């Protein structure tokens, strides 16, 4: 899920 | 076994992970077990065990299955953010390639959510609605297909996993080991991941030896539970595929749909 990757990417910032 | 600079470093790593665990996850296993065993005065969850009790607890709160999966994944955003924050505390994780960090987490979060879900389960059912409700296992199992088959494999995992009697200090290292799995698809640099997991595995083994004197091969038995976690995730991906390929009008009570959204 790209939405999940995006949630993880934003959280990793 | 000897108390040497090596073992002391592994105990410092376990304590560091435990402290970050406490800061990242507000709901711990100890808090969940206190609710399940009826030792929390301020929390007496309502028990939903049949259709009658389901409608009596109404105030306490596109295919139906897809909306449930969309809803529970949206309610799981906070968990993903907390798991991601925990991973930053794992020494070496942020130094890895960012693509590998995302790959490790995007597969790891599902297994960790199921690990945390097992803390919310006993043989009778599972806590819901932020510890304010308790949904029984047999009521879930009794629901019409395919819904009645959703949670039963997760209860079966939970009873075997909870019988290991791990505490939050055990789980902190176990979760870190899950994240640093160097066998995920699409990983670019596997060796730096394995080097970190090797340290986490040494810390896990020492933690289990000190914390569980009455267990035999608990290190091996815990690692075997990763096989169960991956099977649970794979079954969901498969079920969604056949659901995307089968057109079945599935009716489910809206209160039950709300409850399933608190599960995974
Ligand atoms: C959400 C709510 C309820 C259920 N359930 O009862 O089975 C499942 C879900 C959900 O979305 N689960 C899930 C499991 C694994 C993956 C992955 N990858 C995604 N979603
Ligand atoms: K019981």
């Amino acid at each position: 899920n790209l939405g999940l990757e995006d949630i993880i990417r934003k959280a990793l910032m | 076994g000897q108390l040497n600079p090596e073992s002391a470093d592994l105990r410092a790593l376990a304590k560091h992970l435990y402290d970050s665990y406490i800061k990242s996850f507000p709901l711990t296993k100890a808090k969940a077990r206190a609710i399940l065993t009826g030792k929390t005065t301020d929390k007496s969850p309502f028990v939903i065990y049949d259709m009658n009790s389901l409608m009596m607890g109404e105030d306490k709160i596109k295919e139906v299955a897809i909306r449930i999966f969309q809803g529970c994944q949206f309610r799981s955003v906070e968990a993903v953010q907390e798991i991601t924050e925990y991973a930053k505390s794992i020494p070496g994780f942020v130094n890895l390639d960012l693509n590998d960090q995302v790959t490790l987490l995007k597969y790891g979060v599902h297994e960790i959510i199921y690990t945390m879900l097992a803390s919310l389960m006993n043989k009778d059912g599972v806590l819901i609605s932020e510890g304010q409700g308790f949904m029984t296992r047999e009521f879930l199992k009794s629901l019409r297909k395919p819904f009645g088959d959703f949670m039963e494999p997760k209860f079966e995992f939970a009873v075997k996993f909870n019988a290991l009697e791990l505490d939050d200090s055990d789980l902190a290292i176990f979760i870190a080991v899950i994240i640093l799995s160097g066998d995920r698809p699409g990983l670019l640099n596997v060796k730096p991941i394995e080097d970190i997991q090797d340290n986490l595995l040494q810390a896990l083994e020492l933690q289990l030896k000190l914390n569980h004197p009455e267990s035999s091969q608990l290190f091996a038995k815990l690692l075997q539970k990763m096989t169960d976690l991956r099977q649970i995730v794979t079954e969901h991906v498969q079920l969604l595929q056949v659901i995307k390929k089968t057109e079945t009008d599935m009716s489910l009570h809206p209160l039950l749909q709300e409850i399933y959204k608190d599960l995974y």
